[PDB]
């Protein structure tokens, strides 16, 4: 394989193939962020759908 | 006393004035008991500065003044009659010294020993932060009572504008 | 409008910087 | 000892291979020697001497540090950001009336005020923050003073409360990354503050042609 | 034993505060009584009660050798039995003054 | 807090309380039992 | 340094901050010298606030000089300096001016009962001159700040 | 302090009877007098062209202050008390005059050389100061005593 100046520079960034955290790792934190993202996506969908009407938010074309 | 509770990551053992180097055990136990109770009261004091801005009690402390007329903050102290304040001091003083309405078998969960020390440091850290918070609350409130709008922040709870 | 946000200065400096870095890294390792 | 054993249970385990076996760890050794140029020493200061080279490392660190503060100083001041109140109540010098221009701020600020800034630097340089020959170059803040330090294996905290130890070679969080990023931002601000001086000398705009 | 010591200390302390209240009630006539406690602001009571509490718990300004002479053990218990008898005498006296202020 | 916003919050709380948690608890119980 | 002069029953060995903790014997003697000398000036400062009212002194009029911090501006600054250095003659070199040479009596048991009495009368005077300097300076910038005379004692 | 132009200069018998332990005290007294005098010479010529921007006391700006000994009475005495006491902290304790950078690592041979003109530069500066506050004091009391009416003759 050819060794280049940029390849030697970027070499540590591709030097960790197959490295894992043992067991379940941070899957519990990831599931919380997925659940919060799902609730957030439903909120902005229902705002656009006008299923959630906020106090000073009017889903219509605005000026300026 | 470096290997005691209260040592936490950002500062480590915090004692720059050397107020614990030459002290004995019993004054340190008194110091930590003072720190725990100062923090617990300051934690409830922060809560007690925000909750009356939202909800008030419906009755009367005394037949002269109701709860709603009582102004929130240090102006509350002179508004309620002084006999009522003296009764509260001895009521919570009975729980302070004896524990007439405290030391219950329910409400004291037994946990993992390492978890229990972790939650105890969390109790101290919240209390230490609320102690700093009570100083800012009292400084803003008392100075706004002498000169109305002295600092220009007018409202009692400055950092929570959704209350007003 | 041609002088807004520095004019041609940032695109000239930016393109010269990219060209100089490519030429710097173009040589063999040893 | 007390209230510290919860970290070991919250500490995440060591990284392994996906198969199950232990992970095999498998040029740029000095701070300031990094990918793009490596050891860029055209004048061969390292060959002059070990004492002379240590002097130049502390000299680059110090020059780079004041340049970062100087660059950030002009950028906020030339934008119009000001402290509230009076810089000199005796001289009737509000902060708003001090020019954003580097020469303008250097002249309008009273010489008694400039002495106080200089004497603070003199006090830091001569007594408070002295370079210890045993200590690393640039490590002038003494122990006891609250300073953000990133020792090898320091703790960071995740969402669930888990604890990760950060080695020196970690990206964006290791000591060597922050040490390198201080030297380089110092080097870039050293050219930046001199360029802002000469551009304002020629045009009156420190950030010419921006603005 | 342990409980009796608390009752013993409370008997002495209750007898004391009744005594200083009695002498403390005649100097004012030479803002009168229960009407005075409402007149004084509660911030004033906050400072005074905690000052008494410092003496009550820590003995800040109320534990000195000038108040504890050597004396002798024969009349020490004689005077200490006298401390309770005067303490009780002031104790049953006190309730009639507070009940006199428009009470039963 | 508008009635639609309160209805949405009640719907999320209700879904977690009477759908997700009971099904998960039943799954855990029958998985440990069987 | 618990076994030293100055320990008296209300405070005992009063050292909350611990400024006397882990210091050599030379610093404590230095601390003691500063304890004594600060006290001695404060007793004379208390005297020098009441006695220049009834008694005056014979290119500035001695009677026209206002007693207190207003005396500093009235007396010329050059006229103030040779007084400052004259005190330094008796301070560093110890060329005794208040006495001729200094004739102190020494009684063994009274030495404990005088030296301890010396610093704590000065300690009280040091606590006292803070009020004396506060009332004079606060009233000078604002005439009638607390609406009181210069000296709280009423014999003037 | 023995210099080639003169010898053991002592006309009034001030070094024979007196002991050598306290002779070291006159050495610090001589060195500190010259160090004050050396700073007074430069400190006398600098306020002519440059003055500090603000005021020193309320109502007392730096600009309208006479450079000579009239500056002593111009600045209030409480201002002098702060200055004299801060100087004395350095004079006695060595508060701001004890930094190790002011003690250069010099070899022996040039050290006792450099101390020799240090007291010598201060020696002429003591007499140079003695002329500076002389001509200033004569012209301050009565105007134009000497032929020249300038604080600095150059
Ligand atoms: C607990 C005992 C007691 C009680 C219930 C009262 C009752 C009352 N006193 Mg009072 N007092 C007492 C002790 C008491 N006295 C004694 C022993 C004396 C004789 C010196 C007095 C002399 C006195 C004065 C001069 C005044 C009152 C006032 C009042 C009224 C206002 C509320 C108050 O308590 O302010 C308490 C305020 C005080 C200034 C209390 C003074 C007590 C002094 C400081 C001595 C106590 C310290 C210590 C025990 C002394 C020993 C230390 C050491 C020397 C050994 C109230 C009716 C005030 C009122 O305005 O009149 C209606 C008022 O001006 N009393
Ligand atoms: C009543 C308050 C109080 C008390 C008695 C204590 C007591 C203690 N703390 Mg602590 N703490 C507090 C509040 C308190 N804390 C607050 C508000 C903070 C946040 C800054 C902390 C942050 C902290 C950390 C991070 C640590 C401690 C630790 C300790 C222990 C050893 C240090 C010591 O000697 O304290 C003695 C305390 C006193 C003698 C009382 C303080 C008296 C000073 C003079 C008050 C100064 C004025 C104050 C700033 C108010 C200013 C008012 C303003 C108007 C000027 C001891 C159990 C260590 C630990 O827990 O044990 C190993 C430790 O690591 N504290
Ligand atoms: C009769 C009522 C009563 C009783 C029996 C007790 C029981 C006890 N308390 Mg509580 N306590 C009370 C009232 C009482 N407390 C009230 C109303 C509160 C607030 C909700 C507390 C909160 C509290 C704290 C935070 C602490 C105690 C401590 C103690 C113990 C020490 C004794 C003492 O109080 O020192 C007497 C008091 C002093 C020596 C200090 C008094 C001066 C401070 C600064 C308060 C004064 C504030 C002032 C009035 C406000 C104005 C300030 C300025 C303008 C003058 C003792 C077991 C201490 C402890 O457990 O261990 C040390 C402790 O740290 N208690
Ligand atoms: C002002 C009165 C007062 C005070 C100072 C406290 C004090 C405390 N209580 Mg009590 N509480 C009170 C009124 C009070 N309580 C009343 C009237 C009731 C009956 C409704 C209770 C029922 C109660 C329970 C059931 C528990 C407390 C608990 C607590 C602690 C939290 C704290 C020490 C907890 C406890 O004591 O410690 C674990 C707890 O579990 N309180
Ligand atoms: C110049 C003042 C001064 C000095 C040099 C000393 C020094 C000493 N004192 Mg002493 N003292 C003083 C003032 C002083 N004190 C005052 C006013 C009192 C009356 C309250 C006392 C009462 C006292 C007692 C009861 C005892 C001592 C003891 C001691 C010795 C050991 C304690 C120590 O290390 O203190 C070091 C102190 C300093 C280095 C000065 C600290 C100054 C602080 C920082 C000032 C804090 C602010 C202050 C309250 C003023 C506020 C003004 C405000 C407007 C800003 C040492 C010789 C012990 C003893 O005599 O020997 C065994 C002892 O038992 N002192
Ligand atoms: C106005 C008060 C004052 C006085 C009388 C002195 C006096 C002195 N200083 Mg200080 N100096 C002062 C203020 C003062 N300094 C302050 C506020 C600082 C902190 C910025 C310094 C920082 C300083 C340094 C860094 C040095 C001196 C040095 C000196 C000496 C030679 C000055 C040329 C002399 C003893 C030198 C000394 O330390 O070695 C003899 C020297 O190197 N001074
Ligand atoms: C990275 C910096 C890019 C930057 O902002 O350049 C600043 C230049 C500003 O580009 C200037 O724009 C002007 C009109 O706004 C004129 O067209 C000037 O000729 C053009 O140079 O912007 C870009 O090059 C586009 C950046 C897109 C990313
Ligand atoms: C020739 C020779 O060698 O012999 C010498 C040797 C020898 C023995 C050494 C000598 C000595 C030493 C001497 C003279 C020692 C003297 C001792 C002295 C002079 C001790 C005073 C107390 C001061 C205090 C505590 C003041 C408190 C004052 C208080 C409490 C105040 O509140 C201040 C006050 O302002 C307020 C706030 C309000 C006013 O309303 C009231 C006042 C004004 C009071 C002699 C006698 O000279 C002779
Ligand atoms: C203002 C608050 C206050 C209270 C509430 C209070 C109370 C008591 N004082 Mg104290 N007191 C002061 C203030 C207060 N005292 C100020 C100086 C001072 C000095 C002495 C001395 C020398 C003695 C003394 C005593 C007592 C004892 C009776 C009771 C409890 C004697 C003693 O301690 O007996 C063992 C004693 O000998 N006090
Ligand atoms: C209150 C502040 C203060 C103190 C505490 C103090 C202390 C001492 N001074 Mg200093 N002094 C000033 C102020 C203070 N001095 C000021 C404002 C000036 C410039 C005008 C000044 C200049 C000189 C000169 C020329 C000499 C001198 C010395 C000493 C030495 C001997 C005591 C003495 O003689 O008074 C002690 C440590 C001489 C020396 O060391 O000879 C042995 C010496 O020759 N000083
Ligand atoms: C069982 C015996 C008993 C009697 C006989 C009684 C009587 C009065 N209490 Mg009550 N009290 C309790 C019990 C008793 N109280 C208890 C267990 C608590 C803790 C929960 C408590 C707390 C408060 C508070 C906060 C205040 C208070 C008051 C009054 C006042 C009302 C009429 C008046 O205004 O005179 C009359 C005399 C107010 C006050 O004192 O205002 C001056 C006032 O603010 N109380």
């Amino acid at each position: 394989a050819l060794r280049t100046r940029l390849g030697e520079i970027l070499r540590p960034l591709n030097a960790e193939y197959g490295k894992v955290a043992p067991g379940w790792g941070t899957t519990s934190v990831m599931g919380v962020f997925m659940a919060l993202f799902l609730v957030f996506l439903v909120i902005i969908l229902q705002i656009y759908n006008s299923s959630i009407i906020l106090e000073n938010v009017d889903v219509d074309w605005v000026t300026v | 006393y470096e290997n005691e509770l209260g040592v936490i990551e950002p500062t480590g053992f915090f004692d720059p004035l050397g107020l614990s180097a030459n002290i004995d055990e019993e004054t340190f136990a008194q110091y930590r008991t003072a720190e725990l109770k100062h923090g617990r009261v300051a934690q409830l004091c922060v809560i007690g500065y925000v909750v009356p801005e939202i909800y008030r009690f419906p009755g009367e402390i005394a037949p002269g003044v109701a709860f709603a007329d009582i102004p929130n903050g240090v102006a509350a102290i002179n508004a309620i009659p002084s006999l009522g304040w003296l009764q509260m001091i001895f009521f919570i003083g009975a729980v302070d010294y004896w524990g007439v309405l405290g030391d219950f078998d329910i409400g004291k969960p037994k946990l993992d020993p390492d978890e229990l020390e972790k939650r105890q440091v969390q109790e101290l850290q919240h209390g230490r932060l609320a102690m700093i918070a009570t100083l800012e609350l009292l400084r803003h409130d008392s100075q706004n009572l002498v000169t109305p709008g002295f600092d220009g922040l007018d409202t009692l709870i400055t950092g929570l504008p959704f209350l007003y | 409008n041609a002088g807004d946000f520095g004019g041609y200065t940032i695109p000239i400096i930016g393109l010269g910087l990219i060209g100089a870095t490519i030429a710097l890294l173009a040589g063999p390792v040893d | 000892a007390k209230g510290r054993g919860w970290l070991q249970k919250a500490r995440i385990a060591d990284e392994i291979d996906v198969t199950g076996s232990q992970y095999v760890n498998v040029q740029y050794d000095e701070i300031g020697v990094l990918p793009p140029l490596g050891r860029w020493d055209p004048l061969n200061i390292k060959g002059q001497g070990e004492a002379r080279y240590r002097r130049f490392v502390e000299m680059e660190i110090k020059h780079g540090r004041m340049a970062m503060a100087a660059v950030l100083g002009v950028l906020t001041t030339y934008s119009g950001i000001r402290f509230p109140g009076y810089l000199s109540k005796t001289l009737d010098l509000k902060f708003e009336d001090v020019p954003g221009t580097m020469i303008g701020s250097w002249a309008t600020v009273p010489v008694t005020g400039w002495i106080q800034i200089v004497l603070f630097v003199v006090l830091l340089e001569a007594s408070w923050w002295k370079q210890d020959p045993a200590k690393a170059p640039g490590d002038v803040v003494p122990e006891g003073v609250w300073w953000a330090r990133y020792p090898d294996g320091y703790s960071i905290f995740l969402g669930d409360g888990s604890v990760k130890t950060v080695a020196e070679d970690e990206l964006f969080l290791g000591k060597t990354w922050k040490l390198n990023a201080e030297r380089n931002n110092g080097r870039a601000a050293m050219m930046g503050i001199t360029g802002m001086y000469v551009h304002e000398l020629l045009t009156g705009n420190p950030v010419y042609p921006l603005g | 034993e342990e409980t009796f010591a608390q009752y013993r200390t409370a008997e002495l302390k209750h007898g004391r505060v009744a005594q200083l209240c009695v002498i403390g009630y005649i100097v004012p006539e030479i803002p009168n009584g229960v009407a005075a406690i409402n007149a004084i602001p509660a911030l004033g009571w906050f400072q005074m009660v905690f000052l008494i509490g410092a003496v009550d718990y820590w003995g800040f300004l109320g534990d000195f050798e000038a108040g504890k002479p050597d004396l002798a053990p024969e009349e020490l218990e004689k005077r200490k039995l006298q401390e309770l008898q005067h303490g009780r005498l002031a104790m049953l006296a006190v309730l009639e003054l507070l009940r006199h202020d428009s009470q039963n | 807090m508008t009635p639609s916003l309160s209805a949405f919050l009640s719907s999320v709380i209700l879904a977690v309380v009477i759908i997700v948690i009971p099904i998960g608890a039943a799954l855990v119980f029958v998985s440990t039992s069987d």
